[PDB]
């Protein structure tokens, strides 16, 4: 029986095996090939994933994300301090560790962040051992380059908890070079930038790799900008349309901001492939059913500032790695955020009509990286060479 | 490189005789490595004598583990050896 690949990420999760020569990314049982890190606690039960997200309006308060920003930290860290304004669900200190609270089925509860992120691992073998029918014990799980030891140990013991045994930690940036071969190559040693662009946040890595070995040369980006800043970009611009078509203010009515916010991220996407998207939510406030349209270039525009300062970070890496753009070898796009088509042009433009590495879809290269990885690892993988 | 040559010359030397190769694996571990016993031919008599010492020899070798150290390019060859010499054996 295989082992698989698991991106464990800040705002969706994502599943692959190679099997027969290929990697399948994995679909779960809604039909998804990514599937949100949510965890939803309610009376009756706990939801992973798609169900969890779906109902986060009705249960603000008791569903769960962003657990990747708590794991291995302590209480009194300040980035910690920092993300808590931000979340809807308590956060408390058991003698220096960070443990969620929530209500579930009537009684109050909490969860350390590696248990919260097994829940979300759980979730993941579940959509495997679904695919594959048989169970998944072997896994490689992947984290940020920049995460330290006890962020990598603590992703690990998420990883034990959820029943894996985990074959390696590996870094996101090294997992979507992997998945492209480029540490098949042999020769001079060669400069991958990779442009990671999520849900939450941003990630631009330079590494030099020759002869299959890695080396992680920099490091940039913007651990607080992502995707949902998008999204919120379009919420404000369709409150503002609400209030001055019906004279009301739905501001401060948290479940219709919400439902909003689900319809925007919804039109986002397909302003990926198409140049026009329309909303319909049904009685968004007050019995008011909410109808409209946006166009590709109205939503650049609501964004344009956020686009191109994803370039300072680029230079950022670039300086730091002691290289001239022009000693890139590859340009490699990971993230669901970089299926965006003004990003693309942005980021090719600068490194002066070069091609961007996106064959493999964005948000699933991290997984195709991983399980590539986890076959290798297994034994599953050899060479041989003719 | 020359430790690289003394990792295909042993590879090439056994032809994927999982005894012979683990018998030997002390010959071709880089210096510094300590934790390895060198095994003798008795102690890898029967199948699960094979197996024991397989799995305390891939978990040496482990690529997770020598990502990032200077032995890293050996650890991977002998590891992929070793697995390759494993089927093998598990096929007879
Ligand atoms: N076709 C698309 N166009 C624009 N944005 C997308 C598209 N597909 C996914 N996204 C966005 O990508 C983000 C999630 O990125 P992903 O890389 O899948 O997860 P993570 O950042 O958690 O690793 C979400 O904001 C989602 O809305
Ligand atoms: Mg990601
Ligand atoms: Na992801
Ligand atoms: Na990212």
């Amino acid at each position: 029986g295989p082992a698989v690949g698991i991106d464990l990420g800040t705002t969706y999760s994502c599943v692959g095996v190679f099997q027969h020569g290929k990697v399948e990314i994995i679909a779960n049982d809604q039909g998804n090939r990514t599937t949100p890190s949510y965890v939803a606690f309610t009376d009756t039960e706990r939801l992973i994933g798609d169900a969890a997200k779906n109902q986060v309006a009705m249960n603000p308060t008791n569903t769960v994300f962003d657990a990747k920003r708590l794991i291995g930290r302590r209480f009194d860290d300040a980035v910690v301090q920092s993300d808590m304004k931000h979340w809807p669900f308590m956060v408390v200190n058991d003698a220096g560790r960070p443990k969620v609270q929530v209500e579930y089925k009537g009684e109050t509860k909490s969860f350390y962040p590696e248990e919260v992120s097994s829940m979300v691992l759980t979730k993941m073998k579940e959509i495997a051992e679904a695919y594959l029918g048989k169970t998944v014990t072997n896994a490689v799980v992947t984290v940020p380059a920049y995460f330290n030891d006890s962020q990598r140990q603590a992703t690990k013991d998420a990883g034990t908890i959820a029943g894996l045994n985990v074959l390696c930690i590996i870094n996101e940036p090294t997992a979507a070079a992997i998945a492209y071969g480029l540490d098949k190559k042999v020769g001079a040693e060669r400069n991958v930038l990779i442009f990671d662009l999520g849900g939450g946040t941003f990630d631009v890595s330079i590494l030099t790799i020759e002869d299959g070995i890695f080396e992680v040369k920099s490091t940039a980006g913007d651990t607080h900008l992502g995707g949902e800043d998008f999204d919120n970009r379009m919420v404000n611009h369709f409150i503002a349309e609400f209030k001055r078509k019906h004279k009301k203010d739905i501001s401060e009515n948290k479940r219709a901001v919400r439902r909003l916010r689900t319809a925007c991220e919804r039109a986002k996407r397909t302003l990926s492939s198409s140049t026009q998207a329309s909303i319909e939510i049904d009685s968004l406030y007050e019995g008011i059913d909410f109808y409209t349209s946006i166009t590709r270039a109205r939503f650049e525009e609501l964004n344009a500032d956020l686009f191109r300062g994803t370039l300072d970070p680029v230079e950022k890496a670039l300086r730091d790695a002691k290289l001239d753009k022009s000693q890139i070898h590859d340009i490699v796009l990971v993230g669901g955020s970089t299926r965006i088509p003004k990003i693309q042009k942005l980021l090719q433009d600068f490194f002066n009509g070069k091609e961007l590495n996106k064959s493999i879809n964005p948000d699933e290269a991290v997984a195709y990286g991983a399980a590539v990885q986890a076959a290798i690892l297994s034994g599953d993988k050899s060479e041989n060479v003719q | 490189d020359p430790e690289k040559l003394k990792i295909l010359e042993w590879i090439e030397g056994k032809e994927r005789n999982i005894r012979a190769l683990l018998s030997t694996m002390h010959t071709v571990l880089w210096a510094g490595e300590t934790k390895w016993k060198p095994v003798g031919m008795a102690d890898l008599v029967t199948p699960e004598q094979v197996k024991k010492v397989y799995r305390k020899a891939v978990l040496v070798v482990h690529p997770c583990k020598a990502t990032g150290q200077p032995y890293e390019q050996y650890a991977k060859m002998i590891f992929m050896e070793l697995n390759d010499a494993w089927s093998e054996f598990e096929n007879q």
